[PDB]
């Protein structure tokens, strides 16, 4: 059974850094592209970043195109999301979403970890 | 553009050469395990790397950049003998303007005293030869006794070859190709003509035995090495999928363009077209065997004249034969002219990509078209001689549809799967197509197509049988050597480039190998 | 970005009633790449309809999808109490992947 467990949720200062950690299980992590999707507190879903199956093709949203860093750990099945220059309008609810087939979408989502800006 | 002489001309005589029924089992085995995987493979390689030909194996394992040079050698030799096919079709088209077609009746100058018209042969019982074989072999071929007896350069075949090469010169870089007339013409006119010849052949009397010979296999024939390699290289021939043409096709595509459904549609349509043409021609051959009282496997040529025997013979047994002969040979010229425009455009494009600014665009590029067309003409003038069909059969078996095609397909699948990686390649495909390929494509590139190509390659050598033309003519050993030289000129483009690139790169062997198999 | 303007979020429909919701895209989606997700109250989103027509696993047959190119629609044949959630349409073809707005189905 596919289980995506997130971590690293906590309160950070503006302009700080945070390490998110989507620990996946139940499927081969090296064969599925993974994405981080955040949800604003007014309930607006926003795709943040996508990394490919081998970690070579990395895409970012226009909001976070120069200050977010998404990486995988294919040996132990953990997806990361490094952060820096974290501005005020980045408080959200961050999900890791498994989307490998572009025509199937994010078929498996993770559990909820909240990022708070104060 | 997946309809052509490789479907309506080559698959029928390769099926007839290999006993009919037993040809289809390696045909479908190579079509599913090998051919459509390599079709998707080169279309994806041409789409991923924005260029094509040689310099597309620069972001895919630069050590094995000799696959492009192998494709250039293959496309040059294919251009030569495929345009002499067009020369034969032009010779038949100019002979079609008569009311009575010359391959229909018996009283001419080229006919032997052993002639008899086809409908009269069943009344007389045995050393009696049909006028279609007689017209073919002693007016079109003007066939000699072997490749060691070239005879003389047959005139007006060289003029038909000059006509099709002038049409190629005046429509590739001195002109354009079909753009707006592709609807209702040159795209469905060959399919309409194949439909007409199919419904002619199936309604012929005695055509049930031809379909029985075409479909029901001979299991003892499957142990021949020639059947497997003929079927595999027929799949790789009609797809042109060791040629660089599909790699150049993928270069003129968008990055995130769905080229899986297009590839399987084109491949299944091409193989179905070959299957339908085989149904048509083998129904005609069953009718021919019924009429002449001879066996189905001995009624016509077991070589590349079967489309020039069975189809003209069915045109004779058709209402208003002259109109359908003119339309059929214009159809043959349209198919082969479109495919030759594609392949000569690909050869020219990849040759000026091989040497940028050594051939500047404009004045000196146009001179290069004339130079390459003249060289392919003088290499094509050894096929319009009296013993020119023997040279042609050597080319068709060896130059661009033999162990060279198996070698290039095996090396492409091996390089991708076991150096580039099926997982890395599937990541590229997922970034482009939208999904990574399934276990069929992955295990075909990893296992099935290398195993099939290597097994048929070694099986054609451990139980070696020499190449025979029309089941009776044994080739000389120098001719087998020349055909093997034609094959190895494509085959040795890969290890010579490997040795050259290892020589031109400094360091020890491991460092050179690591530098040349990591992509750029 | 390919901004997917979806139907207004606050829709209130009685149970058992055939409902529909639109998803207009600013660009043109290839209709095999637009998906629908059902996110419940306080829970994660899950894949609900993929390739604009097919049904994900665990999704009842009462859901259906239609549309192509620009306008895409999610249709429920009959609404039950387990269908009260927010639905996001999502193209997944163009590399700035965008979700739709809210479409929250509340009861009466
Ligand atoms: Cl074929």
């Amino acid at each position: 059974e596919v289980q995506l467990v997130e971590s690293g949720g906590g309160l950070v200062k503006p302009g700080g850094s945070l390490k998110l950690s989507c620990a996946a299980s139940g499927f081969t992590f090296s064969s599925y592209a993974m994405s981080w999707v955040r949800q604003s507190p007014e309930k607006r879903l926003e795709w943040v970043a996508e990394i490919s199956s081998g970690g070579r093709y990395i895409y970012y949203s226009d909001t976070v195109t120069g200050r977010f860093t998404i990486s995988r750990d294919n040996a132990r099945n953990i997806l990361h999301l490094e952060m820096s220059s974290l501005r005020s309008e980045d408080t959200a609810m961050y999900y890791c979403a498994r989307g490998e087939v572009r025509q199937r979408g994010f078929d498996y989502w993770g559990q909820g970890t909240t990022l708070t800006v104060s | 553009g997946f309809v052509g002489l490789g479907n309506v001309w080559r698959f029928p005589y390769l099926c007839y050469k290999n006993g009919g029924g037993a040809f289809l089992i390696p045909y479908f085995i190579f079509l599913f395990g090998s051919g459509l995987p390599v079709f998707f493979l080169e279309v994806i390689i041409g789409q991923y790397t924005s260029e094509g030909g040689i310099t597309c194996w620069e972001k895919i394992c630069p050590l094995f950049s000799g696959i492009g040079y192998a494709s250039i050698v293959i496309v040059s030799l294919l251009n030569v003998y495929y345009i002499v096919i067009l020369a034969w079709a032009t010779y038949y088209l100019f002979h079609s303007f008569q009311k009575d077609l010359p391959w229909a009746h018996c009283n001419h100058s080229w006919n032997t005293p052993q002639c008899m018209e086809d409908t009269l042969r069943r009344n007389e019982s045995a050393n009696f030869t049909s006028p279609v074989i007689e017209f073919w072999e002693r007016n079109v071929l003007s066939l000699s006794s072997g490749i060691d007896n070239p005879g003389s350069l047959k005139w007006d075949l060289a003029l038909c070859l000059l006509l099709v090469w002038l049409v190629c010169f005046f429509c590739i870089w001195k002109g354009v190709r079909s753009t707006g007339k592709v609807v209702y013409f040159t795209a469905t006119f060959p399919f309409a003509m194949l439909l007409v010849l199919l419904v002619r052949g199936l309604t012929l009397p005695g055509a049930g035995e031809g379909i029985k010979f075409y479909l029901y296999p001979d299991i003892s024939r499957l142990g021949d090495p020639q059947v497997w390699i003929d079927a595999g290289t027929q799949i790789f021939f009609s797809y042109a999928i060791c040629l660089g043409a599909m790699t150049s096709l993928g270069s003129y595509n968008k990055y995130k363009y769905n080229s899986y459904r297009d590839c399987m549609l084109l491949g299944c349509l091409n193989s179905g077209t070959s299957f339908v043409s085989g149904f048509a021609i083998f129904s005609i051959l069953g009718f021919m065997a019924q009429e002449q009282g001879v066996d189905i496997a001995d009624v016509a040529e077991s070589g590349p004249g079967l489309a020039f025997i069975a189809y003209p013979k069915a045109v004779t047994m058709m209402p208003l034969p002259t109109f359908w002969s003119i339309l059929f040979f214009i159809m043959l010229l349209l198919l082969g002219l479109d495919s030759q425009f594609v392949e000569v455009e690909g050869q020219i494009t990849s040759l000026v990509d091989l040497y940028p600014s050594f051939l500047r665009k404009g004045y000196r590029r146009e001179i290069f078209i004339a130079i390459l067309c003249s060289i392919s003409y003088l290499l094509g003038l050894t096929m319009v001689t009296e013993g020119g069909m023997y040279v042609f059969q050597l080319f068709d078996y060896y130059a661009a549809s033999g162990v060279c095609l198996l070698w290039v397909a095996f090396f492409e699948c091996f390089v991708i799967a076991w150096i580039y990686g099926v997982n890395r390649f599937s990541e590229d495909i997922r970034d482009m197509i939208g999904y990574r390929p399934g276990p069929w494509m992955k295990y075909s590139w990893a296992v099935i197509t290398p195993a099939l190509c290597v097994g048929c390659f070694v099986f054609s050598l451990v139980k070696y049988v020499p190449l025979t033309y029309n089941k009776v003519y044994r080739y000389p050993d120098w001719a087998i050597g020349l055909g093997w030289g034609l094959a190895l000129s494509s085959m040795l483009c890969i290890p010579l480039v490997i040795v050259i690139l290892l020589c031109r790169t400094e360091g020890p062997l491991r460092v050179r190998i690591k530098y040349l198999i990591t992509p750029r | 970005e390919n901004v997917l303007t979806q139907s207004p979020a606050i829709m209130s429909t009685s149970p058992g009633e055939k409902v529909t919701m639109t998803c207009r895209a600013s660009s043109s989606v290839g209709s095999s790449y637009l998906h629908w997700y059902q996110q419940k109250s306080g829970a994660s989103p899950k894949l609900w309809i993929y390739s604009t027509s097919n049904l994900a696993s665990g999704v009842p047959a009462r859901f259906s999808g239609s549309g192509s190119g620009t306008s895409y629609s999610l249709t429920i044949s009959s609404v039950e109490a387990e269908d009260a959630a927010t639905y996001y349409c999502q193209q997944f073809s163009g590399y700035p992947l965008t979700f739709g707005s809210g479409t929250k189905l509340e009861m009466k």
